[PDB]
């Protein structure tokens, strides 16, 4: 496992890219960090980035004005930035269908009115609320119509044949199809989660992979910004910034022991919040090739 | 997720054939383990599946043997009921189990009891002993063969009557008694299931290979369609023969009379000939000691 | 509307007729009453009467042993009789189906083992117990399919489809279908119901055709025995005869109000009970030709 | 089930022109509840629906007034949603009903009542008011037409330019404010519901009449698009079509402006302007009197 | 760690109030005719009920709760919900710890951005503390260089919960645990 995302930033196939982590864990830098990397590295193909987060954190990510209007981040004509307000308990899934299926309005709607199709888009999920949620009711009800149509067939079919498998047959059809809407092939959906190595991070991170499992998401990106990496820095010293590093490394090991087989990108912290296209491009290049504080240093101290 | 899953499998059966075998097993399992936290189940079950059979063929009991295990807990976990699909994949792994596994009866109990719990089996799954019996048999648990041969399928009967007719040729010293505690075995298990049909394949199967290697003195006696291969040197043959038909005949009279006129026999399958006498003679009366 | 139940005995569609009357109100006479009749009236058609009452009720009724396998009731090549016991609470209609589906199977059992096939069955409902209460179930559940199918349909089916209507069709197929055998067609199958005018009796008539209606089984057919019309027989006298007829005429004007446009037939009283097939022919008559006190008093005081 | 009910109701509008409506009413609904009883509304609906229609046909507006309200209680019973053929039933029954019938009134607002508690409608279904206006039409009731036709569909819209039209002819001494009293309730009503292209169609259709019939001087200004037919004897009619079109611009300025300029409609208007001012000008304040 | 421990601190008021909803409506019309074929009941069960409230309120003088956090989004959420949690057990709340808190702007030995960002994150959480629960005893605790272990530094770093902790004198006291 390459703890990067190249495989996936090069992937001219995926057209589903999810993005959460919820804790203000840097959710929206990854997210327009990943979205550069992909539209970097295919030209050939429109990528969208859209968030639902209130603060329009995309817009102050950037530098520039993003609304429900699809558009073009300035200096790449292969990216856009979407944000769109998810809003403007008796029956399960019903609720989150209505709020992902407006959300899908406003994208075919921005693929009509200029732009006309982004081949992969970058889902930058909601800081709370498991948006996901209905990424299991059309598999439940389903089953229990499975459940419904078999037992319904009393003794036979032959008596029921006299008084009357287009039941069984059209049953698993409507199976397969709804089960490949949340399964969504892992090669043409996938789901990104971002956190940092601190308590509270991992035990967010641990159930939403856990609750994207049940949800059958293929899951395999874990980003963790903000590390320190203070024992390799020119310019050591400050034990404030060696204890603080002691403790995520401590938790660190906890990850690469947790997701064995996961792509545990580690990437560095950096003095300053990260905004404006250019700082974001030379900071999402780590997402491509993993970071070394002993010679990426300079890209970091220079970000400051 | 099927496209994942498809590829770890190899990393996975790569760190077996490279030694590391603590690392493939711990991984798996921790992968495992969180498909099954998510309910996931058909998605543990290939993996566990397919893990263990990796073990197996790389002659690692260990592993290979706690893996089927805790493939087992998942199939009483995902309550997966009792078919063809379900079978398949034990049958699969009880193929590469070693005969000399410290665990094989253990995980010979675990599958069949899971036969028994999500099927209308008191016993389990026929075609599943099929399996199980010759797993059995290859580490000389003869005892434990027979009993699932004898619940298994019509393959099962076929290894029944090679596991009694190679115990048979397997004793130096051959009696008139000894032949006969052998098919005695054949004709009374299948009676007590009621399979005449099997009763009858197995007896005829065994009775005519006991003619081409000892050469007993005998004729073949036929009426009404029924036939009794009548040895002149073997009355238990004989009498077992007799006592085959009588049960289909499930008349009191036949069955009082031939057990008179075979006094000694009457009183050597006492108990047996009392369980006949219930199940196919409705007869309440306990059995009484001839001598 | 003819008091009288002609159109039905001299119908050659119809191969299910129904038979209930809970109370031993003669359930059984007009059974093999109206089985008689139709035999008779079509004798280019086989039928056959069949019951479940465990006291054996047709083969005191004939005079003869009838068992589950179906036998001809001697002097008649067009009539069979048939006695069967339909037995040797999570889900609705379950139990209902298992029980009939076993009926079904005595049915068809007996159309190959010589007999070949009867164009109209005659059913001798059991004396207690809804042995119809499965004939809703399968178009209740099915109703559910129908609002599961339908609300499964999120916003779309734009995106529905561009994840994954043959639900929304198979499901009509297999409502259609389902509905055609509780409906089973009124020109194919009815329900006929016996019972007496007396209080008690009513209460028992009045809901059980409540039952039927809901199981939108046809029912036009009420069979009201025992009765005296001792207002005219040809012998008056008897105080005790007539003010139980002032009761029953009471109870009559009631049935007469209650069913307006229903097949009400008011069979007379018969001194004993009616036994054999020659005093059952004789007194099923009144079933295809009204009964008048007048002048088929002979044939009453006759089966005396 | 359905063979029943089809032969029934022959029998049924037999004893209706026969004369014996009474017998027809009491044996139908009696009928009716039986399967309201057993649940099965469908059976019930359609049964009563056919009952009050034959009913209504005769002219025999008691039983047919009564079976309305009894379709409309099983309505509500069964829960039925207002769709095309919910709907469809009531608007078949209201075009038989008499324009005089003394329940008019009653049976109109149970039907609307009912779209509105199944529907989406705080006011009842559009379709369904298009129907309901023009009975009410019949009766003389035109306030409560003009209402249900203001919350109508296109051809309610035409119904009502028609209802305004025939009202202004019938007034024998027309003066300059009196063509404005029913222009401006077209331009009022239809910016209420902000519904501007009926506003807009309603209005177009209303002043090409009134210029093809007193032949009143004018002259169209066309700006950007929009025009304001420009009457030399009407001020009235000036300033609703400039209000029109300044509420499509929801520009507070424009508001004011047009108010400022007309001081003595932005009396008569007073509460009207005050309401289109907090509708498309956000404006809190109230409406100063001017005189 | 883990696991509301203290979920039974309602269920003794809950299944109690239901007794009273029980209790009284058992009182048909009367109890002229309950009493003629028979307010013991009604006296009773007031009395099992203040007794059942007694072991919940247990007197917040009595009984208190203390909660602790950092400033960090995760640890507020986790505080905010706790904090409802005890509230809805009528258990007193009004104590809210938050250690390892920088205060970077005073330390005498500046200087090291990294704790100066790390600082200005708290400093933006410790505001919504401080307007989130402004009546409740917020004692913010200093950083230390490691864990504070042993009986020693254990009651020279506890000091600062009698007396506040001023990164501009008691600087000394942290750098000493050190
Ligand atoms: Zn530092």
């Amino acid at each position: 496992v390459e703890p990067n995302l190249h495989s996936l930033i090069t992937s001219t196939t995926h057209k589903w890219i999810f993005v959460g982590g919820k804790g203000g864990v840097g959710k929206t830098t990854s997210s327009c960090s990943i979205a550069i990397q992909m539209a970097l590295s295919q030209p050939n193909k429109q990528f969208l980035l859209i968030s639902t987060d209130p603060a329009h954190n995309l817009s102050d990510a950037f530098g520039e004005k993003f609304g429900k209007d699809a558009r073009k981040v300035t200096g790449m004509n292969n990216l856009s930035c979407m944000e769109i307000d998810p809003s403007a308990g008796s029956i399960p899934g019903i609720d989150e269908a209505l709020s992902f299926m407006e959300v899908m309005k406003h994208i075919k709607r921005q693929e009509q009115g200029e732009g006309e199709t982004f081949d992969t888009v970058i889902f930058d999920t909601a800081p709370t609320g498991h948006t996901l949620r209905f990424l299991q009711l059309p598999n439940t009800l389903s089953k229990l119509l499975e459940k419904f149509g078999e037992i319904t067939n009393k003794l036979g079919p032959m008596l029921n044949s006299f008084m009357g498998i287009s039941g069984k047959l059209n049953e698993l059809k409507a199976n397969v199809e709804t089960i490949r809407q949340q399964f969504t092939d892992p090669d043409l959906t996938t789901f990104v989660c971002v956190c940092i190595s601190e308590f509270l991070s991992l035990y967010e991170t641990e159930r939403l992979i856990q609750e994207l499992i049940s949800y059958d998401m293929d899951v395999n990106s874990i980003i963790v910004n903000q590390l320190l990496f203070a024992e390799n820095d020119q310019e050591h010293n400050c034990k404030r910034c060696q204890a603080r590093w002691k403790m995520q490394k401590k938790y660190l090991d906890q990850i690469d022991e947790l997701y064995e087989d996961f792509h545990v990108v580690k990437m560095p912290l950096c003095a300053g919040e990260i905004r404006g296209l250019n700082n974001l491009t030379k900071f999402s290049q780590f997402l491509n090739k993993e970071y070394n504080p002993i010679t990426d240093g300079k890209v970091i101290y220079e970000l400051e | 997720m099927g496209a994942k899953l498809a590829k770890t499998l190899q990393r996975f059966e790569n760190k077996i054939k490279a030694g590391d075998y603590y690392e493939a097993h711990q991984t798996l399992r921790t992968i495992a383990n969180r498909y099954v936290r998510s309910k996931s189940y058909e998605h543990a079950i290939e993996l566990i599946s397919q893990g263990a059979l990796s073990f197996l063929k790389a002659k690692q009991g260990g592993s290979g043997t706690d893996l089927i295990f805790y493939l087992l807990e998942v199939y009483d976990l995902a309550e997966v009921k009792v078919d063809d699909i379900s079978v398949a994949r034990l049958v699969r792994l009880i193929a590469e189990l070693d005969p000399s596994e410290p665990n094989l009866k253990d995980v010979i109990t675990g599958m069949n009891n899971w036969s028994i719990k999500f099927s209308e089996y008191k016993f389990g799954d026929p075609y599943l002993h099929n399996t199980i019996g010759s797993k059995l048999l290859e580490g000389d648990f003869v005892y434990e063969a027979e009993r699932y041969f004898m619940l298994g399928t019509h393959d099962s009967m076929i290894k029944y009557v090679d596991l009694l007719w190679d115990w048979l040729c397997q004793v130096d010293d051959i009696e008139d008694s000894t032949v006969a505690e052998f098919f005695s075995r054949l004709v009374f298990n299948y009676l007590f299931i009621s399979n005449i049909s099997f009763a009858h394949e197995s007896k005829d199967i065994f009775l005519e290979r006991f003619i081409e290697k000892f050469h007993p003195k005998y004729e073949k006696i036929d009426k009404n369609g029924y036939e009794i291969v009548f040895f002149e040197d073997y009355s238990d043959l004989n009498f077992l023969q007799l006592l085959l038909i009588t049960c289909q005949t499930a008349d009191a009279s036949y069955f009082l009379n031939l057990k008179n006129h075979y006094l000694d026999f009457s009183q050597a399958y006492k108990s047996e000939l009392e369980f006949l006498g219930q199940e196919y003679f409705n007869i309440v009366a306990p059995k009484q000691t001839n001598f």
